[PDB]
């Protein structure tokens, strides 16, 4: 079953600041009272993160390129957002990954779904029409003013799809809160398939349909080094982006969060070759 | 400690301390981590 | 400027950091030596005109 | 080939100025300037 | 030859720099001393070995140069400490020490 | 190779094609089509140093590009290199953070003097 | 998976990670996802037992000079 | 910063030891930095090559560390000789040497 939604109001997507969000645990190693430098796919500090709204008539469900990794932020109340769709062509030609959380249980499927152009869920007060070749199923625990901040990081490295998650109690009305929250790794998924494009799933409210108040943010990961701080209890409390500004570069180089007064050698500047010239007789 | 008005308490060993160190020496050992 | 050479060089660890640190120590040591030898007075004295 | 020469912190004129100050102190004041006020 | 000590230090530093730059021209048992020639002439399985030979030779040269630089730095530091002692005792006072 | 090509004042003999310096690196080359000599200066490379006070006092920083002129990158040209982010003052104070070539830096914004 | 012994220098094999060390009880409260533990020098000094959800410290086996 | 001179010595020694232990984690061009992984994953004809690479890298690291320790030991010995001279001439007697 598919339904076209024709009551949207045209508006450009917004943009805002990432602040110090998007941090996750790079590995499964406990560390105590130490500073560790990692070169992973991370989200830059104070980056331009795309902002989408669900308000009533705005119903933002575009399909975005996956790139090398995805940071999803959700300022959510009443659990409108239920899951995600990953794939390359989003049809039966290729194989797609489906993540859903309905009212009872969390379902992860890898099938060749014939997806709707506008897939959604519905609550009264339709995602795919077919699934032919299903290669993997996984049933897990429930993952789920705006009251809840849900932060997720999706990576697809070496055929392993890593889902990192964090839940934060928040009381900010509109934008992202400013603070630090490390994302614990939640699901390590053995899919081994190509993913280049994704789309999130929302839930309608029927009384036509009404969209509940929700807001989400999409950011993209780039390969970079972070300096992570581990406290006495092994919880990540602070991080430094080594490529953001020279002060954080100095912090990354000296492996300390406090830099004493002085001059410190931090990098090497080389003028890159702008063109290539060949001269022959 | 009759030294003609000269005071050496900050450099002489302290009997009260178990390490038998001077206050200056104790400060030096405290300030090195 | 070879990327492949740098990638192979990374396998050997922090040798480059050690060498740079040693050279930096020598470079600051020379300035410290010059300060110790010549900067022993904090007043710039001048001779009388006559 | 990646070699750089860092300039000295004290330039030649400043080192000459330091020597001039030492010469002026030792000529006009003897050894008094080295142990206290000139 | 009045100013031989300074000229010796300058010559030693310049000679060390010249030797360190000159060591790049040595192949250290590889087919060539030029990285571009190896990268453009051979496949990566054997080019990795040739680059590895160049890296170990150049790293050995650089470590050797740093080692003599540190030894010379120690000698210059000792000479500077002696010079500071002469400045303190001979210029800023009258010294009773013979010679 | 990689370098910057500049007009040369050398007097290459006809057989001679590329010129080498004391260290046997190619410092001059002749163009094979138009017989003119060009110096090959190595491309600008330098150290990047961050001048900062304590993080307890301030988070402001300045950057020094060692041995790099200011036109190939609060801009101040020093003999040590190009200094970005520190204002130059004409007053003279004692050295707080050493920059080089008689230039020192301090915090009062970060000033260089 | 053989029985686990403590306070002795044994050859440990935890989930394919092998070594030789004394396995003692640990006071480190690990997070549920974390399995290994490292010190400042990037050496594994703590581990979580797969059979029983407990944390063990690996002290290295006794060594020293003989004079 | 009153006691900076002792702190620099302590920091340099700790940093050298830390770097020496960190050098064990480098494979030096081998497949892995762990000997046990090489012994369990490969046959002895290739294992000898891999341990040869690890041995030469670790031996070079240890030789570098020992050389740095020897140079620092020489500097500390010079400082200690100076300290003994100050103990003899400033504490056990009155010195006419300026500064
Ligand atoms: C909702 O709208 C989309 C977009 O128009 C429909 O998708 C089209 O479906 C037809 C099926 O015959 C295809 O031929 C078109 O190529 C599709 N368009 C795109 C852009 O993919 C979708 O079918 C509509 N939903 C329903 C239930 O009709
Ligand atoms: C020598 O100096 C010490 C410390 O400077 C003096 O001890 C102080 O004595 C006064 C009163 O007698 C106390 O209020 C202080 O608390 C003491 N200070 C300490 C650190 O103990 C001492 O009195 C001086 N004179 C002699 C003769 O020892
Ligand atoms: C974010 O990007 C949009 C366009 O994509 C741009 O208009 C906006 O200024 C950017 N924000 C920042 C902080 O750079
Ligand atoms: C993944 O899909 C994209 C487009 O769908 C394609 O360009 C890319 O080559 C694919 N990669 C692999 C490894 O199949
Ligand atoms: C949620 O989905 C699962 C699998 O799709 C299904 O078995 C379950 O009944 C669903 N829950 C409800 C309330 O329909
Ligand atoms: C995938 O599904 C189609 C149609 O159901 C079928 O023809 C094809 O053989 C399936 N492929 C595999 C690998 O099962
Ligand atoms: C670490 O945990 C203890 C309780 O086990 C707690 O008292 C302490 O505040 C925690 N430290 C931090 C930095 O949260």
């Amino acid at each position: 079953q598919c339904v076209n939604l024709r009551t949207r109001t045209q508006l450009p997507p917004a943009y805002t600041n990432s602040f110090t969000r998007g941090v996750y645990y790079p590995d499964k190693v406990f560390r105590s009272s130490v500073l560790h430098s990692t070169q992973d796919l991370f989200l830059p500090f104070f980056s331009n993160v795309t902002w989408f709204h669900a308000i009533h008539k705005r119903f933002d469900n575009p399909v975005l390129p996956f790139n090398d990794g995805v940071y999803f932020a959700s300022t959510e109340k009443s659990n409108i957002i239920r899951g995600w769709i990953f794939g390359t062509t989003l049809d039966s030609k290729t194989q797609s990954l489906l993540i859903v959380n309905n009212a009872t249980n969390v379902v992860i499927k890898v099938c060749e779904f014939q997806f709707c152009n506008d897939p959604f869920l519905g609550v009264y007060y339709g995602v795919y029409s077919s699934a032919n070749n299903c290669t993997f199923e996984y049933v897990s625990q429930p993952f789920l003013n705006f009251k809840n901040l849900r932060e997720f990081v999706f990576k697809n490295i070496d055929g392993y799809f890593k889902i990192y998650s964090k839940h934060t109690p928040i009381n900010l009305v509109r934008d992202l809160p400013q603070g630090f929250s490390a994302l614990e790794p939640l699901v390590d998924l053995p899919i081994g398939i190509n993913i280049t494009r994704f789309q999130t799933l929302l839930a309608l409210h029927r009384s036509g349909w009404t969209a509940g108040a929700a807001a989400y943010y999409v950011g993209y990961l780039q390969p970079r080094t972070f300096l992570l701080k581990y406290n006495e209890n092994g919880t990540i409390t602070d991080a430094v982006d080594c490529a953001l500004d020279p002060l954080s570069e100095t912090k990354c180089t000296l492996k300390s969060f406090t830099v004493e007064k002085g001059i410190y050698q931090t990098s090497n500047f080389r003028v890159q070759p702008t063109e290539s010239i060949v001269r022959f007789p | 400690k009759d030294f003609g008005g000269f005071n050496f308490s900050q450099i002489l060993p302290d009997p009260s301390k178990p390490s038998k160190r001077s206050p200056i020496e104790d400060l030096l050992f405290n300030k090195v981590t | 400027d070879s990327t492949e050479c740098s990638n192979l060089l990374l396998q050997y660890g922090s040798f480059c950091t050690q060498l740079n640190r040693a050279l930096t120590g020598i470079a600051v040591e020379q300035d410290k030596n010059t300060q110790e030898v010549f900067a022993q007075v904090k007043q710039i004295y001048k001779t009388p005109p006559i | 080939n990646g070699l750089t020469v860092l300039p000295p912190l004290l330039t030649d004129e400043m080192i000459a100025q330091y020597t001039s100050a030492l010469l002026a102190g030792t000529i006009t004041s003897g050894w008094t300037f080295g142990a206290g006020p000139a | 030859s009045a100013l031989g000590k300074l000229q010796n230090v300058v010559n030693q530093n310049a000679q060390a720099l010249n030797t360190l730059v000159k060591q790049l021209s040595s192949n250290f048992g590889a087919i060539s001393s030029v990285l571009n020639d190896i990268l453009s002439r051979l496949d990566p399985p054997e080019a990795e070995v040739q680059i590895d030979r160049l890296i170990t030779g150049r790293l050995q040269s650089l470590q050797t140069y740093v080692t003599q630089q540190l030894i010379r730095a120690a000698e210059i530091r000792a000479s500077a400490n002696l010079a500071a002692t002469k400045m303190s005792e001979c210029v800023l006072g009258q010294s009773k020490r013979v010679d | 190779g990689t370098g910057v090509l500049t007009e040369s004042n050398k007097k290459f003999l006809p057989f001679q094609q590329f010129g080498r310096d004391i260290a046997d690196t190619t410092d001059a080359v002749r163009d094979p089509q138009t017989l003119e000599i060009l110096d090959i200066t190595p491309c600008s490379f330098g150290g990047v140093s961050v001048i900062t006070p304590g993080t307890n006092t301030s988070n402001q920083v300045a950057v020094l590009y060692q041995g790099v002129n200011c036109t190939e990158v609060n801009v101040f040209q020093t003999r040590a290199g190009c200094l970005i982010g520190a204002e130059h003052v004409n007053n003279s104070y004692e050295c707080d953070i050493p920059i080089g070539a008689g230039i020192c830096a301090s915090y009062q914004s970060i000033i260089a003097y | 998976s053989t029985n686990l012994v403590k306070n002795k220098c044994v050859n440990f094999n935890f989930n394919g990670l092998t070594g030789t060390g004394v396995l003692t009880e640990s006071n480190k409260k690990f997070l549920p996802f974390q399995q290994f533990g490292r010190d400042i020098a990037d050496t594994t000094d703590a581990v979580r037992d797969p059979q029983t959800l407990e944390i063990l410290d690996i002290t290295p086996c006794s060594f020293g000079g003989v004079s």
